[PDB]
């Protein structure tokens, strides 16, 4: 079991930008991976951003070279850093785990808002 | 399918020869198995002798040496030479083909031995 | 056919032979099972198990309903000889055009059995008919004691037990529908197949075929609760110049070494046909196989060849393990690898010695009055009726990479000959 | 990838195609199985059955505690990247390392575990959850019947009646209990899934398939009488540019001879891969097949080019049984050999001629209107989509026996070869 | 005898060796089942239940009597060494000249069942002796619950009940009697093997085993309703000098190709002899494996030298699926084929570099602390006790096909070689 | 399900004629062929003529040559004209209907009788 | 692990050709699977041709005769010589390589048929 | 089923000599060899001696050319000759019988004690 | 039935060299698999050397270059030429043979490395 509690969710203006946190809790060490998925109103979820043990990084198609994801290891910490944002932006952020065997454990979301403009 | 027709039965005095013939026509091709088989008046039906696919002659016990068998793949036609008869010998004698797991039978030739 | 005397000589022994009962034809017998019973007391009692019996059955009845729903159809909609039907786009092969071809034949019969069920809906039989035979799951159960339980004991008391009598049948019922064989409906109900269908002394191994024959359902009723199934009955034939032999093969000794011929379990003979069986799916009986169809398959021609007496040309095996036995009677003798089993002649006294270039040893009641395998001393039968140098030069290997190995050594032996052919040509 | 028009020609049939559904990432839920109900009658009434109970469970508790406690061990015990564990001595496949990092990700449950399990032995809900699932053996039966029962009827009427029902459970746990699917645990609990899990209107084929994942124990309680499970709830992924296509092979003739390609029951195109499908631990459905891994395989060079449109590479073998279909229905028309097979056009007072040189014929709508397979006309569908001389040289043979003889005469021919490099090396 | 550590370089892993006992002897006891309990009622309660069930025990009894009677028979009828019988006429094979010979010698034990069975009609004990045990279906059930019933409720209230028993085991007798294994007895009558002979502490593996010998049934009783089946108790014996090993195949790179070495599950020691082991009809325990017989089985020389150190000789095969493992922990350490799979040393910050030349990386606690395979990171155990250019010529192919295509190039090849010859031949 | 109603049974001298009919209705686009079967006393029943679909048509060893069989797809019955018949003739005959998948169909069955003269 | 490469796109006029290339490089070694899929914007990929393993061209219905394709497995290479376009040829293309099971995409291309 | 009947056990004096007979009574036809074994206080079972119908005999470590075995066809006894006795044989004795089938029968036993001297 | 002997033991000074011997006889026949064991007294049995079918050759660490292992199809005689013997070597040697599954002890030869 690995819990996740995400934070910096809520309103932004358009062109703006974002921090959001996602702490994690539990036998990590057999997490292989964190990172990000987003779902919108009238579709599934979708991946993000995630970030392996070894740094390894990987974008959405929407999210290359438009946004980062960062992780500390010190004090058990994953951010990511929303830039640049855009009103098709405006969804609903989850922080996941996926553990070597597949295993992958959810967080309780928040919503990240942006104002029409 | 495959039409048998055998040939060259009929009287026969006691101890002449006869040589009786089988032959076949159809969708038959290629080295196929065949047989000769007898069934006497109110007698259960016996193998005479058979020719296996690849060539290896088999006799029953009264035709290990009295009669022969041949088998002509160019002509798709088995021979029965029958060198020595004997007046139990009268009986009707079926033709029979093997293609693949299909066996076709023909309509058997009539011998009596006379004497 | 069979050269059953010279087989013996290379270990290839044919046992006793039976005949042949084929299924040429089919009778098509309809049977509906309904699984609700009916209980006849006017207090309305086990309503409340009825109830939730329903609600456990849904979980068997939908998926079977949703199955035959979902089912790919590859026709779709008189004379003699008019049209089936119209090709369905896709793909069917033999199977699927034939069992469709049964759907359609049943089109009139289901037009029939939506009538007879609404009869079948107020009766309290446990089997009826109108033939169409109809079983209720728990009826003759319900009648003979839930039915006179309610006059001496209360509802609730015997209303419980209603529900286990339920339960066990809803147990039974997923065991079996959770393809489908006759005798598992006939187990199901404990019912015989003669006590269902009145048509027609016959051996049990006839019945025992027919509870064989599998059953293919046709439709299922949501409302009702009934399932109906399309049962065939068999018409046994016998076919005439039809024999089926049981081959079985003992260790053949050459040079010190254990071999074996290799032959299918069981071989047929046919007219002019000679080759395997696939008994395994057969009913064996006291004097012949009764087969849903002709099990013969065409065998290699070097053990057709062997079996008609050309034992030179009979494959052979090592034996590498001993499952593969040392020893047999035949027609009351012993017929033995003498040489790794110990034969004794006349008394444990004396050890009959096999040369190392015979095979087997064939021991009969004309020389040996009692044999002795392994120190069992045997009794030879007065009434059985069991000098040839034989090579076999047809060494085959049962496994993929024994076979790899030998193709390795002959593809090096041909690199090596091409290689010689460059030098000859090059230096002539 | 497959050029499905010419592999007609050798009776190489593709069906319809379907994606594929991957089980990339799993959900995991811990259930909780307590075997003992709680009677809440104040008379202790049927204290006796479950003393009874409890001594039968033990033939299966005992025997699963005994095997969980003595499984080997590979893995002797934070950071997002720190070290699992320490390597244990001996011998650990792939398979036993991911099993046992399995087993390290339950520890943290464990220890939940342990405490939950105090607030269930007390409880008298038939499913509780605090996810973690719980679900009582009979409680449901017992509060909906044995405790309504006691109040009407005496201690001793229906105490024997919870004895039988608890009988009952026991042959069913020992049905599955005696590895271990999820579908077994629903059905032996009569529950659905979406009834135990409050967790996300998917379709049927989704759920069957949730009920196929395995289930391991991950702890035994011999006090409390309970056992636990990790349940993985699959989350599915279309895998885009996957297709699995069926591949159905008809016979072929050759000079009257009948001959069929051998290929997989399944083939596979993703992207520039083309290979077989081990689909039978898969679940088809409507559209797509739900499999656990990528059942893909690689083929053989001749079967992959032969499925790419060189039929000329395509392995042929002689046709041994009457399994091998002889005529299958192709989008809207018939393909069989119409050599062995009687083929009618228009009517069965004209039969249709195959050359010796033509393997398959292909009968369309555009030629004949009605087709006749053994006397059975058959419509042709208007909507339908369905004189090159090849020639197949790949012969092959599917058992070892007729390898081994082909490679023996291979052999002798090496000898004679090398036995006239001899000769001509010595003369001249 | 095995080289274990030159095998590691080609990716074959020997486990922790296990000794062998083997069943030398076997105990014989007599074990009669009862299936009709005895109601010590005197009112004859429950004789209605006892007629119905006696027509259902029917449907199983007649089966059996049919078949035992209409059994062949291959002998037909003193001193330490006197004829045990005459060799009766047909095929008897040594399974069935030994099963046989067991009949034979349980000819006196009959004599004395058909005395004991007498005293068993009218005990009601569950489980008697006088050895020769006889157990009650359910006169346990009978004596604790229905005969108190009687005392307490009316006939009719519990008669039911004992119906719905007596269906119960009917359900059960069905399952293992619808060969046999002393288990299903043992849990039909939910009673341990100590229970039933008081015959001799051993372990659980032991007890195991002697649950999974078959038991064979000697005769069946029609007017008594009762069934007697032959039990043998197993005397285990440590066989010294013996081994069994497990073997593990891991992926082994020539020129970034995945190869393996195809190798038996187990693979056996005894001496001088080596080869594998059919464990599959074995029990496993902690130090030894219970078998029946010898489970050895003579290899190919191939694999028999590759196991002895000549690695140079073991035959490799294509890696065509995920089940052959890439990485196995050995010895406290790692080995893998680093090429494919991701191998870091003391952290993923560094990979370790495998040359195309090396088929199989071994990492040992002597050069990384830790050892990462695909992220995932171990500690290496200090406990663990774990520069040739091997070159393995002998590639094989596991299917028929394969070796049917390379069969046809060396057929093609020799025909070129043929020709080559007769063009010399024709021109010098 | 194919419903077989029979009919032209009876008493006829020896050395006579006799025609039997039989009706069919139902799926016969199914059936494969028609024909006639007999039983005598003492004996299982066997076969005396069928005619397919294509008019292929076939007799017993007695029948052979001494009697005929005909359809007729447009008022759909099948007709059994007997001729010279003999002292050992007398049975009772019955029509059948042969389905493509070997599914068997049995009418009512007709008794016929031949005086001994 | 296997890192993929394609050149060879761009603007193109009506009627003229282009010759697209793809390399790869790493742990690939020997003779591999090759092909091109296009998809175009709004539209399902779809797969313009593929070489097998042993060397099999095979071409979709608008391949046929207009595009050729080859491999070189010297340099790991697949080449598409597209010899007459047309406007709707405009898409993305995208090369695919399979290593054994493992099939690997390249980022795709975009050729626009300018006319 | 072969009955066992075993005699001639008791205390004997170091360097003494006992004989110790078995009866065998059943279907001895099918028993492969007779022999006797040897438990001793505190370790299991050990063999002694066995001979087969055809004579054939083989010893224990211990009783290799030390013991003796015979056996009488005609009155159907097993006989043990006990020579050269040692502090270290006292034990308990039994008669076995072995089936073809590796079927084995024990007797009674009897306890075979020698003073220590 | 096999019978094997063995030969060439006895008592060695320390240092010394000893060459033993082991043959069988019977329905032993073509190439088998010839081992020796050695068993030091209260101490369980150890593998020495073994040849295997083929006539790959197997040694135990003690035995990887002071011992060496030879066998003779034609004399079905097993080998085992000890080059440079040591006081812990003081033990019994035991010949074993194994024809097919088959595995036969022979009666182990002492030898007593004096010195």
């Amino acid at each position: 079991e690995v819990q996740l509690v995400e934070s910096g969710g809520g309103l932004v203006q358009p062109g703006g930008s974002l921090r959001l946190s996602c702490s994690a809790s539990g036998s990590l060490s057999t997490i292989k991976a964190l990172g990000w998925y987003r779902r919108a109103p009238g579709r599934e979820r979708e991946l993000v951003a995630s970030i392996t043990s070894a740094g390894e990084t990987n974008y959405a198609d929407s999210a290359k070279g438009r946004f980062t994801v960062s992780t500390d290891n010190a004090k058990n910490t994953v951010d990511l850093r929303m830039n640049s944002l855009k009103p098709e932006d405006t969804a609903v952020y989850y922080c996941y785990a996926e553990s070597f065997v597949l295993n992958i454990y959810w967080g309780q979301g928040t919503q990240v808002t942006v104002s029409s403009g | 399918e495959v039409q048998l027709v055998e040939s060259g039965g009929g009287l026969v005095q006691t101890g002449d020869s006869l040589r009786l013939s089988c032959a076949a026509s159809g969708s038959i091709f290629g080295e196929n198995a065949m047989a000769w088989f007898r069934q006497a008046p109110g007698k259960q039906r016996e193998l005479v002798a058979r020719v296996s696919t690849g060539g290896t002659l088999f006799y029953a016990d009264f035709a290990k040496v009295r009669f022969t068998i041949s088998r002509d793949t160019a002509k798709q036609t088995v021979y029965l030479q029958m060198s020595s008869l004997r007046p139990e010998d009268t009986a009707v004698y079926y033709c029979a083909v093997a293609v693949g797991t299909r066996n076709y039978w023909g309509q058997g030739t009539q011998v009596t031995v006379s004497s | 056919q069979i050269d059953i005397t010279k087989l013996q000589h290379v270990g290839v022994l044919v046992n006793s032979p039976k005949g042949m009962k084929i299924s040429q034809n089919f009778e098509t017998r309809y049977l509906i099972l309904s699984l609700i019973p009916k209980i006849e007391d006017s207090n309305s009692c086990g309503d409340q198990q009825i109830k939730q019996y329903k609600r456990l059955l849904d979980r068997l009845i939908i998926p079977l309903y949703d199955g035959l729903r979902l089912q790919k159809d590859v026709i779709v909609t008189r004379f003699f000889g008019g049209v089936i039907g119209t090709i369905a786009l896709g793909v069917a092969t033999s199977a699927q055009i034939t069992a469709a071809v049964a759907l359609v034949e049943a089109k009139q019969a289901r037009s029939d059995i939506e009538k007879l069920k609404e009869a079948i809906r107020d009766t309290n039989k446990a089997v009826q008919s109108v033939l169409i035979v109809a079983i209720k799951s728990v009826q003759d159960y319900v009648n003979k004691e839930i039915v006179p339980c309610i006059a001496r004991l209360g509802c609730e008391a015997c209303g419980l037990l209603l529900g286990l009598a339920l339960d066990q049948h809803y147990s039974e019922l997923t065991n079996i529908f959770g393809g489908i064989k006759l005798q598992g409906i006939a187990s199901l109900y404990r019912t015989n197949i003669t006590e269902i269908f009145t048509t027609s002394k016959y051996d049990i191994y006839d019945l025992l075929f027919t509870e064989s024959i599998k059953v293919r359902v046709i439709d299922v009723d949501l409302n009702d609760y009934s399932i109906t199934l399309q049962v065939r009955l068999p018409l046994l034939t016998r076919l005439l110049n039809t024999q089926i032999y049981k081959v079985d093969s003992i260790s053949y000794n050459i040079q010190n070494r254990e071999w074996y011929i290799p032959l299918p379990s069981h071989i047929m003979t046919k007219g002019a046909f000679l080759g395997g069986a696939d008994v395994k799916e057969c009913i064996e009986a006291f004097s012949s196989y009764i087969c849903p169809s002709d099990p013969g398959f065409v065998l290699n021609h070097e053990m057709e060849s062997c079996l008609s007496g050309n034992i030179s040309q009979c494959p052979r095996t090592t034996v590498t393990s001993d499952i593969v036995p040392r020893y047999a009677f035949v027609n009351g003798g012993v017929v033995a690898n003498c040489i790794t089993t110990t034969c004794t002649c006349n008394g444990i006294g004396n050890r009959i010695n096999q040369p190392p270039d015979q095979g087997v040893k064939i021991i009969t009641h004309k020389e040996c009055n009692t044999i002795g395998i392994n120190g069992m001393l045997f009794n030879t039968n007065k009434e059985g009726t069991l000098p040839d140098d034989i090579t076999l030069n047809n060494s085959v290997a049962l496994n993929p990479i024994d076979i790899s190995i030998e193709l390795n050594k002959a593809k090096s032996d041909l690199e090596e000959s091409k290689e010689w052919i460059r030098r000859s040509n090059q230096k002539l």
